Protein backbone atom coordinates (compact mmCIF):
# COMPACT_ATOMS: atom_id res chain seq x y z
CA UNK A 1 0.00 0.00 0.00
CA UNK A 2 1.02 3.41 -1.04
CA UNK A 3 -0.65 6.61 1.04
CA UNK A 4 -0.59 9.33 -0.60
CA UNK A 5 -1.20 13.18 0.86
CA UNK A 6 -3.02 15.35 0.39
CA UNK A 7 -6.39 13.72 -0.68
CA UNK A 8 -7.07 17.49 -1.97
CA UNK A 9 -5.26 20.92 -2.80
CA UNK A 10 -6.50 23.68 -3.83
CA UNK A 11 -3.80 26.54 -4.74
CA UNK A 12 -3.66 30.49 -6.55
CA UNK A 13 -2.14 31.19 -9.97
CA UNK A 14 1.57 31.61 -9.27
CA UNK A 15 2.23 29.57 -5.59
CA UNK A 16 3.88 25.86 -5.66
CA UNK A 17 2.30 22.65 -4.04
CA UNK A 18 4.11 19.67 -3.07
CA UNK A 19 2.61 16.15 -2.67
CA UNK A 20 3.70 12.80 -0.95
CA UNK A 21 4.17 9.41 -0.91
CA UNK A 22 4.86 6.83 1.46
CA UNK A 23 5.26 3.09 0.47
CA UNK A 24 3.92 1.26 3.67
CA UNK A 25 5.48 -2.22 3.89
CA UNK A 26 8.55 -3.29 6.09
CA UNK A 27 9.93 -5.79 3.59
CA UNK A 28 9.64 -3.56 -0.05
CA UNK A 29 12.52 -1.02 -0.65
CA UNK A 30 11.46 2.37 -2.64
CA UNK A 31 13.92 2.15 -5.52
CA UNK A 32 12.23 5.28 -7.50
CA UNK A 33 8.61 6.35 -8.15
CA UNK A 34 6.76 8.30 -10.64
CA UNK A 35 3.88 10.62 -11.06
CA UNK A 36 0.86 10.52 -13.17
CA UNK A 37 -1.78 13.65 -13.79
CA UNK A 38 -5.45 12.60 -15.36
CA UNK A 39 -6.93 16.34 -16.56
CA UNK A 40 -10.36 17.52 -15.50
CA UNK A 41 -13.14 15.81 -17.51
CA UNK A 42 -10.61 12.58 -18.31
CA UNK A 43 -9.95 9.07 -17.40
CA UNK A 44 -6.56 9.18 -18.92
CA UNK A 45 -3.63 10.07 -16.86
CA UNK A 46 -0.16 10.70 -18.83
CA UNK A 47 3.20 11.29 -17.08
CA UNK A 48 4.91 13.87 -15.12
CA UNK A 49 8.74 13.99 -13.98
CA UNK A 50 11.39 15.91 -12.93
CA UNK A 51 12.31 18.76 -14.92
CA UNK A 52 11.50 22.94 -15.05
CA UNK A 53 8.46 23.64 -12.78
CA UNK A 54 8.22 19.85 -11.45
CA UNK A 55 10.55 18.57 -8.75
CA UNK A 56 10.75 15.04 -7.53
CA UNK A 57 12.66 14.17 -4.52
CA UNK A 58 13.13 9.80 -3.55
CA UNK A 59 13.60 9.35 -0.49
CA UNK A 60 14.55 5.54 0.17
CA UNK A 61 15.33 5.15 3.45
CA UNK A 62 11.80 6.63 4.86
CA UNK A 63 10.33 4.68 1.60
CA UNK A 64 8.60 7.96 0.26
CA UNK A 65 9.14 10.24 -2.75
CA UNK A 66 7.39 14.07 -3.66
CA UNK A 67 6.65 16.03 -6.55
CA UNK A 68 6.77 19.66 -5.80
CA UNK A 69 4.94 21.72 -8.90
CA UNK A 70 6.32 25.18 -9.11
CA UNK A 71 4.81 28.42 -10.65
CA UNK A 72 1.26 27.06 -10.65
CA UNK A 73 -1.84 27.98 -13.60
CA UNK A 74 -4.96 26.61 -14.23
CA UNK A 75 -3.33 24.09 -16.66
CA UNK A 76 -2.06 22.37 -13.32
CA UNK A 77 -5.65 21.71 -12.19
CA UNK A 78 -6.32 17.09 -12.45
CA UNK A 79 -5.73 14.30 -10.59
CA UNK A 80 -2.78 13.30 -9.74
CA UNK A 81 -0.97 9.92 -8.17
CA UNK A 82 1.99 8.52 -7.92
CA UNK A 83 3.72 5.11 -8.56
CA UNK A 84 6.46 3.27 -6.54
CA UNK A 85 8.79 1.20 -7.81
CA UNK A 86 10.23 -1.70 -5.86
CA UNK A 87 13.44 -3.50 -8.22
CA UNK A 88 14.76 -6.56 -6.57
CA UNK A 89 17.62 -8.94 -8.30
CA UNK A 90 15.46 -12.16 -8.49
CA UNK A 91 11.74 -12.13 -8.05
CA UNK A 92 9.90 -11.52 -5.05
CA UNK A 93 6.05 -11.76 -5.87
CA UNK A 94 5.23 -9.10 -2.67
CA UNK A 95 7.44 -6.83 -3.95
CA UNK A 96 6.43 -7.35 -7.38
CA UNK A 97 2.53 -6.64 -6.48
CA UNK A 98 4.05 -3.26 -5.16
CA UNK A 99 4.73 -2.25 -8.60
CA UNK A 100 1.62 -2.27 -9.41
CA UNK A 101 0.43 -0.25 -6.83
CA UNK A 102 -0.68 3.32 -6.90
CA UNK A 103 -1.14 6.08 -4.48
CA UNK A 104 -5.12 7.27 -3.75
CA UNK A 105 -4.68 10.50 -5.72
CA UNK A 106 -4.53 14.29 -5.31
CA UNK A 107 -7.10 16.14 -7.05
CA UNK A 108 -5.60 19.83 -7.25
CA UNK A 109 -7.76 23.05 -8.45
CA UNK A 110 -5.69 26.21 -9.15
CA UNK A 111 -7.63 29.27 -9.25
CA UNK A 112 -7.31 31.39 -11.98
CA UNK A 113 -5.37 34.61 -12.17
CA UNK A 114 -7.24 37.56 -11.67
CA UNK B 1 26.99 -26.16 -17.13
CA UNK B 2 26.75 -26.72 -13.12
CA UNK B 3 29.42 -25.54 -10.88
CA UNK B 4 31.08 -27.28 -8.22
CA UNK B 5 31.23 -25.00 -4.98
CA UNK B 6 34.68 -24.65 -5.18
CA UNK B 7 35.04 -24.15 -8.32
CA UNK B 8 32.31 -21.08 -8.16
CA UNK B 9 34.23 -19.65 -5.48
CA UNK B 10 37.57 -19.83 -7.00
CA UNK B 11 35.70 -17.91 -10.58
CA UNK B 12 33.51 -15.30 -7.82
CA UNK B 13 36.94 -14.76 -6.48
CA UNK B 14 38.79 -14.15 -9.97
CA UNK B 15 36.17 -11.76 -10.78
CA UNK B 16 36.09 -9.43 -7.70
CA UNK B 17 33.07 -10.71 -5.48
CA UNK B 18 35.24 -11.09 -2.16
CA UNK B 19 34.49 -8.50 0.02
CA UNK B 20 32.49 -6.80 -2.67
CA UNK B 21 29.51 -4.05 -1.69
CA UNK B 22 31.14 -4.98 1.53
CA UNK B 23 30.31 -8.84 1.20
CA UNK B 24 32.17 -11.23 1.42
CA UNK B 25 32.97 -14.42 -1.12
CA UNK B 26 31.04 -16.78 0.85
CA UNK B 27 27.36 -14.87 0.64
CA UNK B 28 27.69 -14.68 -3.14
CA UNK B 29 28.48 -18.66 -3.57
CA UNK B 30 26.10 -19.07 -0.29
CA UNK B 31 23.30 -16.57 -2.66
CA UNK B 32 24.22 -19.05 -5.83
CA UNK B 33 23.48 -22.14 -4.12
CA UNK B 34 19.98 -21.04 -3.09
CA UNK B 35 18.85 -19.17 -6.21
CA UNK B 36 20.18 -21.31 -8.90
CA UNK B 37 21.68 -24.75 -7.26
CA UNK B 38 24.81 -23.51 -9.41
CA UNK B 39 23.22 -24.43 -12.59
CA UNK B 40 24.15 -21.35 -15.10
CA UNK B 41 21.36 -22.13 -17.31
CA UNK B 42 18.61 -22.09 -14.37
CA UNK B 43 15.62 -20.14 -15.51
CA UNK B 44 11.87 -19.31 -13.89
CA UNK B 45 9.00 -17.92 -15.31
CA UNK B 46 7.18 -15.71 -13.07
CA UNK B 47 3.78 -14.79 -12.73
CA UNK B 48 4.40 -11.08 -14.18
CA UNK B 49 5.59 -12.22 -17.10
CA UNK B 50 9.22 -12.04 -16.06
CA UNK B 51 11.48 -14.55 -15.99
CA UNK B 52 14.58 -14.96 -13.49
CA UNK B 53 17.88 -16.07 -15.88
CA UNK B 54 21.18 -17.48 -14.63
CA UNK B 55 23.27 -18.83 -11.46
CA UNK B 56 22.13 -15.68 -9.65
CA UNK B 57 18.43 -15.39 -11.45
CA UNK B 58 18.70 -12.32 -12.23
CA UNK B 59 14.93 -10.97 -13.13
CA UNK B 60 14.01 -9.78 -16.30
CA UNK B 61 11.82 -7.02 -15.77
CA UNK B 62 14.98 -4.87 -14.22
CA UNK B 63 17.90 -6.22 -14.93
CA UNK B 64 18.19 -7.68 -18.90
CA UNK B 65 16.11 -7.84 -22.15
CA UNK B 66 14.22 -11.10 -23.23
CA UNK B 67 12.02 -9.57 -25.18
CA UNK B 68 8.67 -10.69 -23.76
CA UNK B 69 8.41 -9.17 -20.11
CA UNK B 70 5.80 -6.65 -19.86
CA UNK B 71 6.53 -3.22 -18.32
CA UNK B 72 10.53 -4.04 -18.51
CA UNK B 73 13.81 -2.20 -18.14
CA UNK B 74 17.29 -3.46 -18.92
CA UNK B 75 19.14 -1.83 -16.41
CA UNK B 76 22.34 -3.59 -17.15
CA UNK B 77 21.88 -3.37 -20.82
CA UNK B 78 21.95 -6.85 -22.02
CA UNK B 79 20.29 -9.14 -23.50
CA UNK B 80 18.94 -12.55 -20.82
CA UNK B 81 20.70 -14.94 -23.25
CA UNK B 82 24.17 -13.22 -21.87
CA UNK B 83 23.04 -14.57 -18.41
CA UNK B 84 22.99 -18.17 -19.22
CA UNK B 85 26.83 -18.61 -20.19
CA UNK B 86 28.99 -21.32 -18.78
CA UNK B 87 31.07 -18.17 -18.59
CA UNK B 88 29.83 -15.93 -15.34
CA UNK B 89 31.11 -12.50 -16.11
CA UNK B 90 27.75 -11.22 -17.49
CA UNK B 91 25.94 -12.57 -14.37
CA UNK B 92 29.11 -10.59 -12.12
CA UNK B 93 28.87 -7.68 -13.30
CA UNK B 94 25.20 -7.37 -13.35
CA UNK B 95 24.88 -8.67 -9.46
CA UNK B 96 27.68 -5.85 -8.92
CA UNK B 97 24.84 -3.42 -10.43
CA UNK B 98 21.98 -5.23 -8.46
CA UNK B 99 23.82 -5.38 -5.08
CA UNK B 100 24.63 -1.36 -5.70
CA UNK B 101 21.26 -0.45 -6.58
CA UNK B 102 20.24 0.46 -2.60
CA UNK B 103 19.27 -3.16 -1.10
CA UNK B 104 22.44 -4.65 -0.81
CA UNK B 105 22.39 -8.38 -0.79
CA UNK B 106 18.53 -8.46 0.03
CA UNK B 107 17.88 -8.08 -3.61
CA UNK B 108 18.40 -11.98 -3.63
CA UNK B 109 15.03 -13.60 -2.56
CA UNK B 110 17.71 -16.83 -1.74
CA UNK B 111 19.98 -14.45 0.41
CA UNK B 112 17.68 -13.08 2.68
CA UNK B 113 15.77 -16.58 2.92
CA UNK B 114 19.05 -18.69 3.20
CA UNK B 115 22.22 -17.28 3.70
CA UNK B 116 21.15 -13.68 5.70
CA UNK B 117 22.12 -14.59 9.45
CA UNK B 118 23.81 -17.69 8.98
CA UNK B 119 27.73 -19.08 8.93
CA UNK B 120 28.28 -18.32 5.29
CA UNK B 121 32.01 -18.58 5.59
CA UNK B 122 31.20 -22.69 6.16
CA UNK B 123 30.37 -22.04 1.96
CA UNK B 124 34.13 -21.32 1.26
CA UNK B 125 35.28 -23.99 3.65
CA UNK B 126 37.80 -26.39 1.97
CA UNK B 127 38.48 -24.28 -0.77
CA UNK B 128 41.78 -23.63 -2.43
CA UNK B 129 41.40 -19.93 -2.73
Amino acid sequence: RVDQTPQRITKETGESLTINCVVRDSRCVLSTGYWYRKPPGSRNEESISDGGRYVETVNRGSKSFSLRINDLTVKDSGTYRCKPESRYGSYDAVCAALNDQYGGGTVVTVNAAA
Amino acid sequence: KVFGRCELAAAMKRHGLDNYRGYSLGNWVCAAKFESNFNTQATNRNTDGSTDYGILQINSRWWCNDGRTPGSRNLCNIPCSALLSSDITASVNCAKKIVSDGNGMNAWVAWRNRCKGTDVQAWIRGCRL
